[PDB]
């Protein structure tokens, strides 16, 4: 079977941009 | 104490550590182990480039308990794709390469160790370990991935060097 964790490239990218948003308090 | 995504991070399929060496065992160090997408963002954005640095060094990012040498138990009967690069590529075909590993893009199942860049005197080596250097399906798989992923010119030369050699 896959494995479960699979990123795309741009999957990766599109959480770097989140984690650099995080400055701001949710 | 073990390693373990937080709370809403994605999730790694394994833990990875990134160790460093710099030619001035313990020639190669831990600089830390992560768990999730989140926690490699974080560690990374702590480290220098490859392509910043121009004295013999090393970035080594192996899947945690594996030591990035070849005496290891994971890699003493694999071997490794290797690709000389020019300077000025290290730096993107290093991100490339590490978030196409940590992103399960070989699917190779359990084969892939690590990578490494090395930053040389007038070019850079960047390289992905596996452990069977026998499994030619898994090596063919590798290479097909590395020619995907690193977008570097269709005549660019990658070897595959068997660690026992």
């Amino acid at each position: 079977p896959w494995p479960e964790y699979i990123y795309t490239r741009l999957e990766m990218y599109n959480i770097l941009k989140a984690e650099h948003d995080s400055i701001l308090a949710e | 104490k073990a390693v373990v995504p937080g709370p809403a991070e994605h999730p790694l399929q394994y833990n990875y550590t990134f160790w460093y060496s710099r030619r001035t065992e313990q020639n190669i160090k831990q600089i830390g182990t992560f768990a999730s997408v989140e926690q490699f963002w974080r560690f990374y954005s702590h480290m220098v480039r490859p392509g910043d640095l121009t004295g013999h060094s090393d970035f080594h990012l192996f899947k945690e308990g594996i030591k990035p040498m070849w005496e290891d138990d994971a890699n003493k009967n694999g071997g490794k794709w290797i690709i000389r690069l020019r300077k000025g590529l290290a730096s993107r075909c290093w991100e490339n390469l590490i978030l196409a590993m940590l992103g399960e893009q070989f699917m190779v199942g359990e084969e892939i160790c690590g990578a490494v860049v090395s930053v040389r005197f007038q070019e850079d080596i960047i390289s992905i370990w596996n452990k069977t250097a026998s499994d030619q399906a898994t090596t063919a798989r590798i290479r097909d991935t590395l020619r995907r992923v690193l977008n570097l010119p269709p005549n660019t030369i990658m070897e595959y060097k068997t660690h026992t050699d």
